[PDB]
C-alpha cells in the first residue's frame, strides 16, 4: 500500500487510512501495526480486510510519539508503509 | 439438463484453477474471491449433477472438461505449445465426453 | 512422496462416493466426508510436487481419481458396464492422461 | 416422517424459546435445519432462519409475551421427510 496518513486523532486515538492501489492490486487483508517510537515493551497490532482502505487505533498513552506501519499479506508487493505521530 | 450442468460445473473448473495461480498465496483479493466464487459454484453444480448423474461418468467428465478447459486457455493465453500430440489429445478427451453424453 | 500421492488420489475417490452420497450437499457425513477428502489430497499432492514433478505427480493423482471414480461408482451405486461406456471412459482417460504428461 | 423428529420446547421465555428436535440416526442426519415460527393467529409473515445440520437445538428470541405460536423444523428437502411443527403460548 501507500499514503499512510493520519486522518484523525484524539489525545488516546489516531485513525489512519491509507491508498488501497486499484483493481489488480487489492489484497485480501493489512495489517496495521502500533507502539510507542522507540519502545521496550510488545507492540501493539491488529487486522482489517484489504477492501477497507483505514483503520482505527484505540487505546494510547496521551502525548506520546507513537508509530505506525501498515503492511501487506506478503512482501511482494509495494514494501512497508511507517509514519510517525505524537498524540 | 444434468449435462448442462456438469459442462457449467467444468468450466468455474477452470476459472477457479487459473485465478488460483493469478491469486499469490491466497493474498490477492479479486482473484480470491474470484477462485472461492468458483470453487463454490463448482462443486455446488457438480454435487446436483451427480444427485441424477453417475458418480464415476460426473466425475471424470468434469475432470475432462476442466483439464480441457486449462490447455485451451493455456496454449491461448499463456504462448503454451501448441503440440499435435496435444491436439489428438483434446480429441480424444472431447471424443470420450460427447461419447460418454451419447450412451445416456 | 510416492506413497503420499497414491493417498491423495485415493482421497479424491473418496469424496466422489461420499458427494455421490451427499444428495447434493443436504446428507450431513457425506457432505462432510465430502469436504474433509479434498483438502486432505490437495495439501498431500502439495507435499507429493514439493518431491515429484509436477507433471507426472499431477498425472498419476487425476488418472487415479478419475478411473477409481469409475470402479467405486460400478460398485457402490450398480452403475453401468458397458462394452460402449467403457470405450469412451477409456478414450477420455487416456486423453486426460496425456494432455497431463505434457505440460 | 423421518427427520426431524421430536420438536419441544425445552425452556420458555414471555420473550424466548428454547427448542430442540430428534435429529435420527448418523445416516439421517442434514447440513442444515431451516426453522420457522410465526403467530399462531397469522398476524401475517412467518420469521425464519437456519442452524447448522450438526447442532440439535435452536433459540427462538424476540417474541411478544402471551401469543400463541408455530415452530416448525425443515429438513433441506422433502424426500427426508415432513417438517414437524408445535404450538407454544408464552
Ligand atoms: C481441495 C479441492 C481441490 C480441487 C479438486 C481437484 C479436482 N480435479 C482432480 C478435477 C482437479
Ligand atoms: C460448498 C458447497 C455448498 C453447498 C450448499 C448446498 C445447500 C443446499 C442445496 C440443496 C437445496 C435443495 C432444495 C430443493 N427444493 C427446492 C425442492 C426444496
Amino acid at each position: 500500500p501507500t499514503k499512510l496518513e493520519v486522518v484523525a486523532a484524539t489525545p488516546t486515538s489516531l485513525l489512519i487510512s491509507w491508498d488501497a492501489g486499484h483493481w489488480w492490486e487489492w489484497v485480501t487483508y493489512y495489517r496495521i501495526t502500533y507502539g510507542e517510537t522507540g519502545g521496550n515493551s510488545p507492540v501493539q497490532e491488529f487486522t482489517v480486510p484489504g477492501y477497507s482502505s483505514t483503520a482505527t487505533i484505540s487505546g494510547l498513552k496521551p502525548g506520546v510519539d507513537y508509530t505506525i506501519t501498515v503492511y501487506a499479506p506478503t512482501s511482494d508487493y509495494g514494501s512497508p508503509i511507517s509514519i510517525n505521530y505524537r498524540t | 439438463m444434468a449435462w448442462l450442468i456438469l459442462i457449467i460445473a467444468g468450466i468455474f473448473e477452470v476459472v477457479w484453477a487459473i485465478a488460483l495461480k493469478y491469486s499469490n498465496g491466497f493474498t490477492r483479493l479479486i482473484p480470491s474471491m474470484i477462485t472461492l466464487i468458483g470453487m463454490l459454484i463448482s462443486f455446488y453444480l457438480l454435487s446436483q449433477a451427480t444427485k441424477t448423474l453417475p458418480i464415476g461418468t460426473a466425475y471424470t467428465i468434469w475432470t475432462g472438461i476442466g483439464a480441457l478447459g486449462a490447455v485451451i486457455c493455456g496454449i491461448i493465453f499463456f504462448k503454451e505449445p501448441l503440440t499435435a500430440l496435444r491436439i489428438v489429445f483434446m480429441i480424444l478427451l472431447l471424443t470420450g465426453i460427447i461419447g460418454l453424453k451419447a450412451t445416456s
